[PDB]
RNA sequence: GCGACCCCAGGUCAGGCGGGAUUACCCGCUGAGUUUAAGCAUAUCAAUAAGCGGAGGAAAAGAAACUUACAAGGAUUCCCCUAGUAACGGCGAGCGAACCGGGAACAGCCCAGCCUUAGAAUCGGGCGGCUCCGUCGUCCGAAUUGUAGUCUGGAGAAGCGU
RNA sequence: GUCGAUCCUAAGGGUCGGGGGAACCCCGACAGAUAGCGCGUCGCGCGUACUCCGAAAGGGAAUCGGGUUAAAAUUCCU
């Protein structure tokens, strides 16, 4: 009856390109009976293959991100786009190891002098 | 050990040596631009003790202020006012050459931190320092942990804050107890908490 | 327009008697309130209650 | 005027479209405060400032 | 100005109405305060709640040089005549100052003998569970191991 | 002429960084007058408003070139007190801190310089692998006009042994 | 494509570098390794610091009749 997501993402690329276009098609026949006083029947349709057009768009665009985001996966350099939103100040912080960086004496204090679990005799 | 016999030796600026090496330096920096990139710095023994590592990341700029005072910037030298305030000539500016030569550093090379500057000429007209900035970017001064702190937001544009050795002269922050005290944790801080009339519930 | 006076938030809200006039006060109310005619008096139903 | 640029002729397009009636089925919602267009504008009584 | 008073000297000449401070966070401060010593206690279990051991030192000048209260932490030359090497003062609980004078006998002595007194109601757990260093108490980690509150060496 | 170095120039060269916005609090600069003085010019309003910049969840300050003169305290900040006091002021109008003392909190540290010279032991980048905020290998660079270690006055180096 | 804008430069405007300036900003090709262009097929030659904005009346490639709409035309039709 109607598209179903979970169907579309079992289909082949060529196949969601061969869909969208018989989409647009359809919506475009829509488009001329709204101006040639359709049935209303027939104008509530829009609606409905609207929706298709943008699941179908949806499903072709998380497979070719997913893809991509294969093809990079544990390379040195992504494209902006690929890479972690998060915020700006965010992703200019130094990294968890960095910030944690010590010399070598006060490494030396943390092994030799830690402070020690002691307690005191009521 | 080289470095004390450097230090030593700029120590003695009215020598012969040095009188001809400075007036020589003199008029190369007036035929280059106000702010200038150089390739190493001119006193290495002074720029190691002020925190500069020989090491990628650390740039060293050479820049030139104007000497004298601050003339009121006002038309004409007219001032609607009071006659305390109708002086225009003999004005001096808070901060101090030295803060000034950071600041044009710091504001043309956005994309740097300032780490210190120091003197290293002058003339009637003319006052030279180098500064140092470093990238906090390079991969090498974020993995060195001497260093790597300037990496953190806090310290943004610290010349244009007062935070760098020259701003906490200005401030009054070099020395404490009765002749500084008013200058610590800052002299606008201690205005309002000394006029801050403390309403307390049960009074 | 604007209020005259506008109320302002440090008006002197709060008081604090002497501890010892506190002490007192609460001293007297426990006196009271082992007083039938005054425990009557401030409209509690103890017409029943044995002591 | 006649000269006329793109990003004017475009302006003068929308507000053209603001200038209308509220549809009368809007009157009829539930909890409705619209009475009618408030924004209303006559090309002799108010002008566009541009 | 009229009849006879004492001359007003009011300091309300400027704009104070911007700089009143009101109190009516207060009883929130206590709030907040308590909640970070009880949030602390937890994380520092089984050591004490009232913190570090403190010295005793003389109040300063002629008006105040009859009391004693607490110091910052105890004197190098006072950390050495109680054989307590300065580097593992402080993570035992004592508290260092590596500025404060010792200008006569009577003053080291008595923070000499404080020392001792801690030391001798002090139980040190091991760095590592099984092996025993030196330093370290034996059996006493579970008899009487308790967090203590408030102060346990009262000036 | 061929090379090394120095300085500088060009590059849509490979990979990074910066600008602007926000206003309650915070940091730097700049900076009035109304007003008060029953006039008014110093003063006061005010080291304030307006102006120009820079940050963060806090900021700033901070481990004494301090307080003090005592039987001495011991980084910074904050509250109470000191105190409407010492002092300043056409000593007029007005203005005005700090130490001690009691509390909140509590934390200390890192470099520069003489000291690897039987070995730049340091770091970055390209490429590759792995247990991928990193680590290992390899190559090319940075660096001796000095990277990394050791040391920071509270010490410390060296020698000796517990 | 043919009417204009668009192109060109005018008084002037906005700027690089440089010089000033706490900074907002000031001067404006004046403190300077210009822009590039041409001819061969990457090489030779040339090369005086702005390839910028600034005119619907200045300069300026090319459209004329006839017909057509309730409302458009030197733009639609022939
Ligand atoms: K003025
Ligand atoms: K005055
Ligand atoms: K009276
Ligand atoms: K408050
Ligand atoms: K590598
Ligand atoms: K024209
Ligand atoms: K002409
Ligand atoms: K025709
Ligand atoms: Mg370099
Ligand atoms: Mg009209
Ligand atoms: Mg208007
Ligand atoms: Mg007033
Ligand atoms: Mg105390
Ligand atoms: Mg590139
Ligand atoms: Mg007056
Ligand atoms: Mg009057
Ligand atoms: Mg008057
Ligand atoms: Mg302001
Ligand atoms: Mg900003
Ligand atoms: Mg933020
Ligand atoms: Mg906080
Ligand atoms: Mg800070
Ligand atoms: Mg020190
Ligand atoms: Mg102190
Ligand atoms: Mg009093
Ligand atoms: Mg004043
Ligand atoms: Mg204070
Ligand atoms: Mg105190
Ligand atoms: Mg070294
Ligand atoms: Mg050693
Ligand atoms: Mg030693
Ligand atoms: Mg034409
Ligand atoms: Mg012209
Ligand atoms: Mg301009
Ligand atoms: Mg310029
Ligand atoms: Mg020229
Ligand atoms: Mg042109
Ligand atoms: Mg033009
Ligand atoms: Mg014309
Ligand atoms: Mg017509």
């Amino acid at each position: 009856a109607r598209i179903k997501v979970h169907e579309l993402r079992n289909k082949s690329k060529t196949e969601l390109l061969a869909q969208l276009k018989d989409l647009k098609a359809e919506l475009a026949l829509l488009r001329v009976a709204k101006v040639t006083g359709g049935a209303p029947n027939k104008l509530s349709k829009i609606k409905v293959v609207r929706l298709s057009i943008a699941q179908v768009l949806t499903v072709i665009s998380q497979k070719q991100k997913a893809a991509l985001r294969e093809v990079y996966k544990n390379k040195k350099y992504l494209p902006l786009d690929l890479r972690p939103k998060k915020t700006r100040a965010i992703r200019k912080r130094l990294t968890k190891h960095q910030s944690s960086l010590k010399t070598e004496r006060e490494k030396k204090k943390e092994m030799y002098f830690p402070l020690r679990k002691y307690a005191i005799k009521v | 050990g080289a470095y004390t016999y450097v230090s030593e030796l700029w120590r003695k600026k009215q020598s012969d040596v040095m009188r001809f090496l400075q007036r020589v330096r003199c008029w190369e920096y007036r035929q280059l631009p106000s702010i200038v990139r150089v390739t190493r710095p001119t006193r290495p023994d002074k720029a190691r003790r002020l925190g500069y590592k020989a090491k990628q990341g650390y740039v060293v700029y050479r820049v030139r202020v104007k000497r004298g005072g601050r003339k009121r910037p006002v038309s004409k030298g007219i001032v609607y006012g009071k006659p305390t305030n109708q002086g225009v000539t003999q004005l001096k500016f808070q901060r101090s050459k030295r803060s000034v030569a950071e600041e044009r550093a710091g504001r043309k090379l956005g994309g740097l931190k300032v780490l210190n500057s120091y003197w290293i000429n002058e003339d009637s007209t003319y006052k030279y320092f180098e500064v140092i900035l470093v990238d906090q970017a390079h991969a090498a001064i974020r993995n060195d942990p001497r260093i790597n702190w300037i990496c953190n937001p806090v310290h943004k544009h610290r010349e244009l804050r007062g935070l760098t050795s020259a701003g906490k002269k200005y401030r009054g922050l070099r020395g404490r107890g009765h002749l500084h005290h008013k200058a610590r944790p800052s002299r606008r801080a201690t205005w309002k908490r000394n006029q801050t009339l403390s309403l307390r519930r049960y009074r | 327009g604007r209020m005259f006076a506008p109320t302002q938030t440090w008006r002197r809200w709060h008081r604090k008697i002497p501890v010892n006039q506190k002490r007192y006060a609460v001293a007297s109310a426990i006196a009271a309130s082992s007083v039938p005619s005054l425990v009557l008096a401030r409209g509690h139903r103890i017409e029943s209650v044995p002591e | 005027p006649s000269h006329k640029s793109f990003m004017i002729k475009k302006k003068l397009a929308k507000k053209q479209r603001q200038n209308r009636p509220i549809p009368y089925w809007i009157r009829m919602r539930t909890d409705n405060t619209i009475r009618y267009n408030a924004k209303r504008r006559h090309w002799r009584r108010t002008k566009l400032g541009f | 100005m009229k009849h006879n008073n004492v001359i007003p000297n009011g300091h309300f000449k400027k704009h104070w109405q911007n700089y009143v401070r009101t109190w009516f966070n207060q009883p929130a401060r206590k709030t907040r305060r308590r909640a970070a010593r009880q949030k602390k206690a937890a994380t520092i279990f089984p050591r004490p709640t009232a913190g570090s051991l403190r010295p005793i030192v003389h109040g300063q000048t002629l008006k105040y040089n009859m009391k004693v209260r607490a110091g910052r932490g105890f004197s190098l030359e006072e950390l050495k005549a109680a054989g307590i090497p300065k580097k593992l003062a402080p993570t035992i609980g004592i508290a260092v100052d590596h500025r404060r004078r010792n200008r006569s006998l009577e003053g080291l002595q008595t923070n000499v003998q404080r020392l001792k007194t801690y030391k001798a109601k002090l139980v040190i757990f091991p760095r590592r569970a099984k092996k025993v260093k030196a330093g370290d108490s034996s059996a006493e980690e579970l008899a009487n191991a308790t967090q203590v509150q408030g102060p346990y060496l009262p000036i």
